[PDB]
């Protein structure tokens, strides 16, 4: 995150951390919605171009996590992977389209104060929230910048979600329904972004209507980060719920 | 279920340094 | 060397 703050004890307690075990590094962002299935950015484990397709094995999830690269003893959790599912029509080959993927848990994770899962939005939730204006919140362990380099613990921004047509307009990557964008103008001075290493984390909002967190969006791409007249783009968590619910309901 | 609602926010009705911002969005 | 290395219980 660019751009971003600290974030608080248990802020965000639906926050997973991707693992890759050897070498050992951060791969992307997550979420938990619960206590045996993570939501992420279909990216973050399949993507042919850079020769990307992690199998179960070879990841870790790190549940209620605050630093960045410490072992958080007695508070964060390790769990393994029992099977990965991504969206059958995610498009990888041209604008991300569907960048989505759920992982089922070998064994359920305890929730504690640090571990707990988010919601995710109904059409009604959906309809009333998603609105350009209306703003969102990311959170990540990603990249402070585009060239300091990255956080010693989760950081956190809240951005507004932009309208579709100045969406459209700032890029020339074909923007779909399964889209929308976030972040500020350059007329509202106001900064924010995620960034690298962000990819496949949450951007929610809290309901005003039963003050819950719904999950709207996932983290999916972006032209560079924070740039003037560029926008986050996020993976509409809604438009893909059947297919989550079918998945989680069939697995 | 119990989704949404933070063990160390909501559920002790403690409100973060920023989710107010949110809620002066949703107009 | 960025990360503390995890506890073989798991890793
Ligand atoms: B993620 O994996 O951590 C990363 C987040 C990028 C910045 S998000 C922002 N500023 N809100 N996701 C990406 O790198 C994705 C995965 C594949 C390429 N991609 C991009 O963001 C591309 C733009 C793009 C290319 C092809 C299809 C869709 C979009 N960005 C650049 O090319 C590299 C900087």
């Amino acid at each position: 995150i660019v751009e971003g703050s600290d974030a608080e004890i248990g802020m965000s307690p639906w926050q997973v951390m991707l693992f890759r075990k050897s070498p050992q590094e951060l791969l992307c962002g997550a979420s938990l919605i619960s206590d045996r299935w993570v939501l992420t950015a279909a990216h973050c484990l399949l993507y042919p171009p850079w020769d990307k397709n992690f199998t179960e094995n070879d990841l870790l999830v790190r549940i209620g996590k605050h630093s960045r690269t410490r072992y958080e003893r007695n508070i964060e959790k390790i769990s393994m992977l029992e099977k990965i599912y991504i969206h059958p029509r995610y498009n990888w080959r041209e604008n991300l389209d569907r960048d989505i993927a759920l992982m089922k848990l070998k064994k359920p994770v305890a929730f504690s104060d640090y571990i707990h899962p988010v919601c995710l939005p109904d059409r009604e939730t959906a309809a009333s929230l998603l609105q350009a204006g209306y703003k969102g919140r990311v959170t990540g362990w990603g990249n402070l910048k585009e060239t300091k380099g990255q956080p010693s613990v989760l950081q956190v921004v809240n951005l507004p979600i932009v309208e579709r047509p100045v969406c459209k307009d700032s890029t020339r990557i074909r923007i779909t329904d399964n889209m929308f964008c976030a972040g500020y103008k350059p007329d509202e001075g106001k900064r924010g972004d995620a960034c690298e290493g962000d990819s496949g984390g949450p951007f929610v909002m809290k309901s005003p209507f039963n003050n819950r967190w719904y999950q709207m969006g996932i983290v999916s791409w972006g032209e560079g980060c924070d740039r003037d007249g560029k926008y986050g783009f996020y993976t509409h968590v809604f438009r893909l719920k059947k297919w989550i619910q079918k998945v989680i309901d069939q697995f | 279920a119990d989704c949404g609602l933070r063990p160390l926010f909501e559920k002790k009705s403690l409100e973060d340094k920023t989710e107010r911002e949110l809620l002066e969005s949703y107009i | 060397g960025d990360f503390e290395e995890i506890p073989e219980e798991y890793l």
